[PDB]
RNA sequence: AAAGGUGAAAAGAACCCCGGGAGGGGAGUGAAAGAGAACCUGAAACCGUGGACUUACAAGCAGUCAUGGCACCUUAUGCG
RNA sequence: GCGAGAGCUAACUUCCGUAGCCGAGAGGGAAACAACCCAGACCAUCAGCUAAGGUCCCUAAAUGAUCGCUCAGUGGUUAA
RNA sequence: GUAGGGGAGCGUUCAGUCCGCGGAGAAGCCAUACCGGAAGGAGUGGUGGAGCCGACUGAAGUGCGGAUGCCGGCAUGAGUAACGAUAAAAGAAGUGAGAAUCUUCUUCGCCGUAAGGACAAGGGUUCCUGGGGAAGGGUCGUCCGCCCAGGGAAAGUCGG
């Protein structure tokens, strides 16, 4: 089989530091559009992210710096965003699907927070 | 009648919705694919499944098939919104033949072929 | 030299039974609730970048 | 003085590529091959004729006692009778005889049994 | 090495349509564009569109002879 | 095939004699099958009599007639 | 009826001669159920756009499927295998008829006795600026080492 539970086309750093790559500017522009597939990754991962924001101790905000290497948007996502989503049932980031794109045929689209 | 001769005087011989891209670079056998699914219908799907429709031979086949709308109407004062693709096809023009270098001294030669795409918009009515 | 290689050259009949499944599925295309030109199912309008209210500029 | 080939080459491929018809693919498109199909399509005509007299013959027998053996003769027998009656001579027909006129097959079927025992 | 050919004469296409272009459709010139400049004729292989008759229990050098069905009938309705 | 040698009186073996056919020979027959058997194709014919071989059905023609033989499927893979 | 010998003829070009034919239309091409014992011939229609049948005689680079033949064109394999080091890439913003593939920004990753820098030889303008957008660039390209135009190179002591 391989009945498993996750995605990788690249090898074990490159995934993460993707993943990272689009964390980071989903927090720092609030939208992006991109592969179709590649939002499918990055969404669970971030939601996780804006959950661990949402603790404003020291501690939770170090855990944050660790897949956001970026001072600004830290600080963002720990003081603006995270704050925001308090009422929420951690559920807040959604997916819309563009066109099909001519350089290769690839369906993008839209993950915003 | 009269003979041929006079004919082509009294005549001029003309083409009702026919436009045609003539070496379009692609290869015809490529392009038919998207040509095909576009035959037989409202000229006004034509225009709508090219759009989304993901092989790149659509835009080709989209601008010969609003040349062809846009002669229909304009020299043949056609009534647009009954216009229908009649006929559609693709031909093979030349054929740019490149070499290319292979593994251990051979050569071999690529065949860029290209396509003459000509659509054929006609009024269709039931009577 | 190229190993396997073919014994004759095929029909220009067989070679089409071959072919017999390559034919495009045109696109399955819905009219825009708003704006009303035709759109792709689950994706947002090209031209008014509506998906109930508009999502993408203009 | 040189002397080309031209027109005079086309033509006579145009007159055997033109005798293959409903000869399938390159047998009825290419010169070289539909012309060897026709060396075959020598030995095939000119023997089916001394031939298709054969194939004749025998749906006549075939029929001439599917009536013979329909009243209790059979062509064996029914045949050597007519015979018997110099008299009866036609062989030829007699099928036909046998195939669209009962009235009259049966009659030349007792007329040999009666000439017959 | 290969490589020729608009038209009598450039009169070689003003202006308008679709296209970024290429290309094409009209208009106009010309006897002719059923000569337009990837321009005398333009065979064949080879690709394709439409139509007619066919084909999804079948073992096939691919035809040939025979018969039936369908279609069509300018040297051709009576033979094809 | 017939007559010999050679060879294990082996070989679609080899070498000579001699007849026939294939080679340069179509047609019928022997399932298929150069040479075995019957026969030598000037052309046409939905005509007729025969050769060798055959006459349950697959294919043309007596599942014919009379007196017998074997029960083995002998028929339709050999011997002491 | 194979090798072979003998006989009678068909066709192709060129040449002499005869009868001619043609812009209301030649040759060539294309279609055809006619003609002749064959090679072959004719009629009709379409195309074509200028030379051309028939007859007698003469001369021939005179007749093709084969030669792993020669030149050219086009097929099959088949939309198949490949797209040339496994040093990755992401987003935003801009330009544009059109961009994954150009430009800008911000990050990421790879080399760092090098995948940095200076010459030599060799190559020549490939350099810079503005344009370009056929073909080349294994894909896009609005970009380029590609195309066009203009500009650029300065030595008494560095090499000769
Ligand atoms: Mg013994
Ligand atoms: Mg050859």
């Amino acid at each position: 089989h391989g009945k498993a539970g996750r995605k990788l086309n690249r090898n074990s750093s490159a995934r993460v530091a993707l993943a990272r790559a689009q964390a980071t500017a989903l927090l720092r522009e609030g939208r992006i559009q991109t592969t179709l597939t590649k939002a499918k990754e990055l969404r669970p991962f971030v939601e996780q992210l804006i959950t661990t924001a949402k603790g404003g101790d020291l501690h939770s905000r170090r855990l944050v710096a660790q897949d956001i290497h970026d001072k600004d948007v830290v600080r963002k996502v720990m003081d603006e965003v995270a704050p925001k989503y308090a009422e929420r049932p951690g559920g807040y980031t959604r997916i819309l699907r563009v066109g099909t794109r001519r350089g290769d045929g690839v369906t993008m689209a839209l993950i915003e927070l | 009648f009269r003979n041929k001769k006079q004919r082509k005087q009294q005549v001029k011989l003309r083409k009702p919705g026919f436009a045609v891209a003539k070496y379009v670079r692609m290869s015809p056998r490529k392009v038919r694919l998207v040509v095909d699914v576009i035959r037989g219908k409202s000229v006004q799907d034509a225009e709508d499944l090219l759009r989304f429709i993901p092989r790149s031979a659509s835009e080709p086949v989209a601008k010969v098939l609003n040349s062809a709308k846009a002669n229909a109407l304009h020299n043949d004062e056609m009534l647009e919104d009954r216009l229908f693709v009649k006929e559609a096809y693709v031909d093979a023009g030349p054929t740019l033949k490149r070499l290319i270098p292979r593994a251990r001294g051979s050569a071999n030669i690529i065949k860029k072929r290209t396509s003459h795409i000509t659509i054929i918009v006609a009024e269709k009515g039931n009577k | 030299a190229k190993h396997p290689v073919p014994k004759k050259k095929t029909s220009k009949s067989k070679r089409d039974m071959r072919r017999s499944h390559h034919a495009l599925t045109a696109p399955n295309l819905t009219e825009c609730p708003q704006c009303h030109g035709k759109k792709l199912s689950h994706h947002i309008c090209p031209n008014c970048g509506y998906y109930d209210g508009r999502q993408v500029l203009a | 003085p040189r002397a080309k080939t031209g027109i005079v080459r086309r033509r006579r491929h145009k007159k055997v590529l033109k005798r293959a018809k409903g000869f399938w693919g390159s047998r009825s498109k290419q010169y070289r091959n539909a012309f060897q199909t026709l060396l075959n399509a020598a030995t095939y005509e000119y023997r089916d004729r001394r031939n298709k007299k054969r194939d004749f013959r025998r749906l006549w027998i075939q029929r001439i006692n599917a009536g013979a053996r329909l009243h209790g003769m059979n062509y064996s027998t029914f045949i050597n009778g007519l015979k018997r009656a110099n008299i009866d001579l036609n062989r030829k027909v007699l099928a036909d005889i046998a195939a669209r006129e009962p009235e009259a097959f049966k009659a030349l079927v007792d007329a040999s049994r009666n000439a017959r025992q």
